[PDB]
RNA sequence: UACUUAAAAUUUAAGGAGAGGGUAUCAAGCACAUUAAAAUAGCUUAAGACACCUUGCCUAGCCACACCCCCACGGGACUCAGCAGUG
């Protein structure tokens, strides 16, 4: 009775934690792209040349 | 509705800055701190006047008044109630988000209680833990013992009110109950003993006069300003009292008679002064001295 | 068209030798702070540069460009420009030939020769 | 520097050692031989776990079944006793290629390839089969294939979205109010993109390690 | 040391003195020593109740999310801390252990009641 | 007595007074000046007083100086793109020369402040560790927390020595 | 750890702005260069080459070593420089 209940708890827990790791993985890449090629990034580059 | 004046309103700060005053000798009184050998510069009268101007600019930034705020409201929010964890822990956990670039009033500080309730940290818990991880020079993690009524009375006997307030600003938040309690206790002791001069040319004078105006007890400050020949300041105080209490009998009387200058103070005595008889006596004596001598 | 790894992408120096074929030995100098004295002195380095046309002479100031791939063990730069030719300097400010602190051709004149 | 001298012996040893390994590679008949009296592998003297003892004596290996079939049972279906006990839905491999170990005197060790159908869902490509040396395989009879492989999928009932953790939900709603987005929508996690396979799902045999050829 | 293989992990590094434990939450390559080379410090854990009776956990939730987004594993004690905070769901064994404790205290209460009933029989005997 | 003329030039405070921090494009600054003359006095003072300050703030820029090669003094900057910025400093004070080069090829105050803040991003006051990197080594230092057993002995019931005795006693 | 294509941690290889122990009674090293018809005769060095001697350093830690023969196919005098312990 306890083995089965625990086995399902691990499956549902690990699914919830995998969804959160993916959401965190996307925030890292969004922030990186904004810094590399965001609006502010491009304007400053041309402003320096001008 | 006509907006109630605020502490930071450009008009109120003008009146409060004026009545506070400036004195480069009091504002820049020597600090009892580790010393270094003084430096010396040869300056003309033009250069010396420029340096005095810069000193007055710095004295303005030094006299910037600390905020006057309303008492914060207790934080009582329950994020979750996980009763499965009831009885599995003996002590509360306090979790603090210590990401550097968050304003301290926007940080999440939660408490997991032994019952299992996940709740937001109270104001006392928020200030204590932020001192532990973002320590501020001057502040202590636990409330100091100088703020006890017996210890505060000791500081008042020594005429150290500006320090009691300088300590209350380093330790407590402006909207905390402890902050308001200590400030309102210092202002009240100054009133009873007429020690208004202690906080002149200091950043604490505005809050003291603000407190008296809101509490309708400016009588003592007017009698004291008049006796020191600061009657332009006294008039500005009666203007601030006629600004924060527009519907008061005194404010309506000054409109009827279009009173200005010394007239405003006489109107206050007859209409709303708690001790009007004395305000006129001091005001009358001042006029006699000014007229008799000059 | 990736650039070289070497830190010295652009180096100025004096051609101290030219006895190798199509290569000029160049002495560059940089200022290094003495930590005890807090004074700057000259630290000099030797750079082999590819002189394709053998147009370099000992004593002339030159500009070297870092090669994308090192040509050999020591040849990792090429001759970008000859800033000053030895004895044949041309004033940058006015554009007239000079021989020391003097004008071989007056700047007032316009020979156009 | 320039005093870091060359190490010829070290380079010679590395190459020589690598060459011997290729020449004297062991075979499946040797690495996976077993002593059934002690349930210990002679090659390494590794004793099998206790939970595997019953099946090692009671079940067959894959190529023991396939060596008795024409063309080594290409096209036949093979299932595992562990799957039969754990999963009600059909689980089997459809054999496509089979490389027996000719060295074995009974052709009872080797490698196999096939198409996986796990819990009623079939993969689209054939890949190498793992755990071929396990005593867990059961050949499906030809006359029983139709009844065995019959499966009707049930509508999926595992939740597709779940709430956010209590603190992480409050941080999301707080950000909404700060940015001016006014809404009472409940933040929801999407679990469809990140759904986990069963723990006993067949793994990739191609990327799995093989034991070394030094006897213990 | 020059490690070959391994992954980044978020774990508790033990500090303090004897009978006075204190933990630093850190992100570190898994093969490094427990208190040795790390990549970033992500908080601290004080497991001893303070004057107010509070065990104090500090979490840099902005940097923690960054390293979980880059593949950082989590130790089981750290997964328990994130579950108690509310940042992660409660760990399966946190729930199971709480259930085991409930079943074990129910037995103790029942045994005490049976002993009291046995004591009541002694009272009846007088 | 510190040796040399104007020994103040050999103090860290003087070297740090330089205000010309070149942009990343600047790679080389050749200085052509004359040791004798009247129109090159500011250039000579620039080499004497300013070249040390410029090098201190721009350690990776090659400053190479040539003497008495041309009739007039000038400054030529070599950029990474391959552009060459020639400056003519004749009849110009050393202070004027510094201001000119600051404007054309000097980083702005805003840019320099941003770089300073980015450098310190990974220092956190809450972080515990050695004094070189952190304010506090241990949580025992914090007020209200349990003090270090070395400074203040722990209660007997909080000690493993005592707990072990009870477990044996049980 | 993600995608059918990208964020990290951790390494390896080729390098070089600058810095980096002692002895100059170690003053020359002796192929240590370039070109790319295969010729030219060069390269390093008193701004310290080369030779020898001594030393762990860069300290949230790093580097080297793992019975010996720098290595470890091989050979040999054949293993605690893991914990405790012994001569
Ligand atoms: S140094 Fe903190 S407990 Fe001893
Ligand atoms: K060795
Ligand atoms: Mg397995
Ligand atoms: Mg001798
Ligand atoms: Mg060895
Ligand atoms: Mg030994
Ligand atoms: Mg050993
Ligand atoms: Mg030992």
């Amino acid at each position: 009775a306890e083995f089965f209940v625990l086995t399902e708890r691990y499956r549902q827990y690990r699914e919830t934690v995998r969804a959160l790791r993916l959401e965190f993985t996307l925030e890292v890449r969004r922030k990186l792209h904004e810094a590399r090629a965001g609006v502010l990034a491009e304007r400053k580059a041309q402003q320096a040349i001008t | 509705e006509v907006k109630k004046p605020a502490f930071m309103d450009e008009e109120v700060q003008r009146i409060l800055t004026k009545i506070t005053g400036l004195d480069l000798q009091k504002t820049f009184r020597p600090a009892i701190q580790p010393l270094k050998p003084p430096t010396y510069k040869l300056m003309t009268q033009a250069q010396l006047e420029e340096a005095t101007r810069l000193a007055v600019e710095a004295a303005k930034v030094r006299l910037k008044m600390p905020p006057v705020l309303e008492e914060r409201k207790p934080i009582n929010d329950v994020l979750a109630e996980d009763k499965i964890l009831e009885g599995t822990e003996t002590n509360k956990y306090v979790f603090t988000d210590i990401s550097y670039n968050i304003p301290h009033r926007e940080r999440f500080i939660v408490v997991r209680e032994p019952s299992g309730t996940l709740r937001k940290a109270s104001w006392e818990e928020r200030d204590r833990v932020i001192q532990i991880y973002f320590p501020k020079e001057g502040r202590r993690v636990l409330p100091p013992v100088i703020f006890k009524d017996e210890n505060l009375k000791t500081m008042y006997s020594q005429d150290r009110h500006a320090d009691v307030l300088n300590l209350c600003v380093a330790q407590f938040e402006p909207d905390s109950a402890e902050y308001i309690k200590v400030h309102h206790q210092t202002y009240e002791d100054i009133d009873r003993h007429g020690k208004y001069e202690l906080l002149r040319s200091t950043r604490h004078f505005g809050g003291m006069a603000w407190y008296f105006v809101n509490k309708k007890k400016i009588d003592g400050l007017l009698i004291d300003q008049i006796q020191r020949d600061l009657v332009d300041d006294a008039t500005s105080l009666v203007q601030l009292y006629h600004m924060l209490h527009p519907d008061g009998q005194s404010a309506q009387e000054a409109k009827e008679q279009a009173a200005e200058g010394v007239d405003l103070i006489k109107v206050f005595a007859k209409t709303e002064a708690q001790r009007g008889a004395y305000i006129e006596l001091a005001l009358q004596t001042y006029q006699e001295i000014v007229t008799s001598h000059s | 068209i990736v650039r070289s790894s070497v830190h010295a992408k652009w180096v100025v120096g004096k051609v101290i030798g030219t006895a190798m074929i199509k290569t000029a030995k160049v002495r560059a100098t940089r200022l290094v702070l003495d930590p005890y004295l807090l004074k700057y002195f000259n630290k000099r380095k030797t750079y082999f540069a590819h002189d394709a046309l053998q147009q370099c002479s000992v004593g002339d100031i030159v500009l070297l460009r870092a090669l994308p791939v090192p040509r050999s063990k020591h040849v990792k730069h090429e001759l970008a420009e000859i800033i000053f030719k030895v004895g044949r300097v041309i004033d940058p400010v006015t554009g007239k030939p000079c021989a020391g602190t003097a004008y071989l051709e007056s700047p007032l004149s316009e020979p156009r020769e | 520097r320039k005093k870091v001298r060359p190490r010829l012996i070290a380079e010679l040893a590395r190459r020589v050692r690598a060459l011997r390994e290729q020449r004297n590679q062991p075979r499946d008949s040797q690495l996976y031989a077993l002593d059934y009296e002690t349930l210990t592998r002679p090659h390494s003297g590794r004793r099998l776990p206790v939970r595997a003892w019953a099946d090692v004596r009671r079940e067959s290996r894959l190529l023991q079944l396939l060596a008795r079939l024409p063309l080594f049972g290409l096209g036949r279906l093979v299932t595992r006793k562990s799957w039969l006990w754990q999963h009600d839905e059909p689980c089997y491999w459809r054999l496509t290629r089979v490389r027996p170990d000719y060295t074995a005197q009974n052709l009872d060790h080797g490698r196999a390839w096939g198409i996986l159908t796990f819990k009623g869902k079939s993969e689209d490509t054939a890949r190498e089969i793992e755990q071929v040396m396990y005593h867990d395989w059961r050949l499906v009879p030809k006359h029983e294939e139709e009844a065995f492989t019959a499966f009707t999928a049930k509508p999926e009932d595992r939740l597709n979205s779940v709430p956010y953790p209590p603190l992480l939900r409050a941080m999301i709603l707080a950000e909404r109010q700060k940015n001016g987005d006014t809404s009472v929508q409940e933040p929801l996690l999407n679990l469809e993109r990140t759904r986990m396979r069963p723990w006993d799902y067949p793994a990739k045999q191609e990327t799995k390690g093989r034991a070394k050829g030094t006897p213990v | 040391k020059a490690y070959h293989g391994g992954h980044l992990t978020i774990r508790l590094a033990l500090g303090g003195c004897t009978n006075r434990p204190f933990y630093r939450i850190v992100a570190a390559h898994n093969k490094c020593p427990r208190d040795g080379r790390f990549v970033e410090q992500l908080g601290s854990y004080d497991p001893l109740p303070n004057s107010h009776g509070e065990k104090l956990v500090a979490l840099n939730l902005d940097r923690i999310r960054h390293w979980i987004g880059c593949g950082a594993h989590l130790s089981k004690p750290m997964e328990k801390l994130l579950g108690l905070s509310g940042f992660f769901p409660l760990h399966p064994m946190m729930i199971t252990n709480a259930e085991r404790l409930r079943r074990r205290r129910a037995r103790e209460v029942l045994l005490a009641s049976q002993k009291a009933e046995s004591e009541a029989k002694e009272t009846e005997a007088s | 007595p510190m040796k040399g003329r104007f020994p103040i030039r050999r103090t860290l405070q003087y070297l740090g007074r330089g205000d010309v921090v070149f942009k990343e494009s600047v790679k080389i600054m050749t200085v052509n000046y004359n040791t004798y003359g009247e129109l090159g006095e500011g250039a000579r003072k620039f080499v004497f007083f300013n070249i040390p300050q410029i090098q201190y703030k721009n350690p990776w820029v090659q400053i190479m100086m040539f003497k008495n090669m041309t009739p007039s003094p000038f400054l030529r900057f070599y950029l990474d793109s391959g552009e060459q910025v020639l400056v003519d400093v004749e009849t110009k004070s050393n202070k004027e020369i510094m201001e000119h080069i600051k404007k054309i090829l000097g980083k702005k105050e805003e840019t320099l402040r941003e770089e300073e803040l980015e450098k310190q991003q990974r220092f956190h006051p809450g972080n515990f560790g050695p004094r070189k990197y952190c304010l506090r080594e241990c949580m025992c230092e914090v007020e209200g927390q349990v003090p270090c057993p070395g400074l203040v002995p722990l209660p007997k019931e909080m000690t493993g020595k005592y707990k072990a005795a009870l477990k044996a006693s049980t």
